[PDB]
């Protein structure tokens, strides 16, 4: 779901938010994996891996169905988990995605959730893509 | 009136519903045609969740528009 990128934005991408210590979870996993900066601009959520390599990671906006937050119990601060609009195809293997699951989970280790939560909820209404 | 719902499976599905039916009228529809409870069901339309006693002209939800299906975690 994430595609190579150099990191740069694009000609009228602009920077929303940027924060260190974001873990990305796929689905329901619990070690696997990545440790790293996550920036939001107006079109895409980028991410960027601790020393590099490699990695720039990115998912454009428009891909984005829904998001919400999500509990750490009696812990700190909840995650945001970020659903999926699915690709597609393409004829032939496939086989069945019922049994994938769709969304990934952004954990703040160095916080900052709270503000990234609402930037990326202001950028989902407005589309400024 | 027919609108979509499409679900993360990439599947469309094609609802009968009239403008003054609630969500929780459409949910129940849902249930029907693919078997998905209605307390597991979340509906967005533009990039908002859908309130239950609410309706589909409260949101302008119109002939043709298409809600998204995102299930409960």
């Amino acid at each position: 779901r994430f595609v190579w990128t150099s990191g740069l934005l694009e000609i009228n991408e602009t920077l929303v938010i940027q924060q260190r210590g974001v873990r990305i979870y796929d689905g329901e996993e619990k070690i696997k994996f990545d440790a790293g900066t996550l920036l939001l601009s107006t079109h895409r959520l980028i991410w960027r891996d601790q020393k590099n390599h490699e990695c720039c990671m990115a998912i454009l906006l428009s891909q984005i169905v829904f998001i919400e937050e999500q509990a750490a119990g009696i812990g700190k601060s909840a995650k945001i988990v970020v659903h999926l609009h699915p690709a597609p195809p393409n004829k032939e293997p496939g086989p069945f995605q019922s049994s994938k699951n769709s969304y990934i989970k952004l954990s703040f280790k160095e916080h900052g959730q709270i503000e990234f939560y609402r930037r990326l909820s202001e950028e989902m209404t407005q589309r400024r893509w | 009136m027919q609108i979509f719902v499409k679900t993360l499976t990439g599947k469309t599905i094609t609802l009968e519903v009239e403008p003054s039916d609630t969500i929780e009228n459409v949910k129940a529809k849902i249930q029907d045609k693919e078997g998905i409870p209605p307390d597991q069901q979340r509906l967005i339309f533009a990039g908002k969740q859908l309130e239950d006693g609410r309706t589909l002209s409260d949101y302008n939800i119109q002939k043709e528009s298409t809600l998204h299906l995102v299930l409960r975690l």
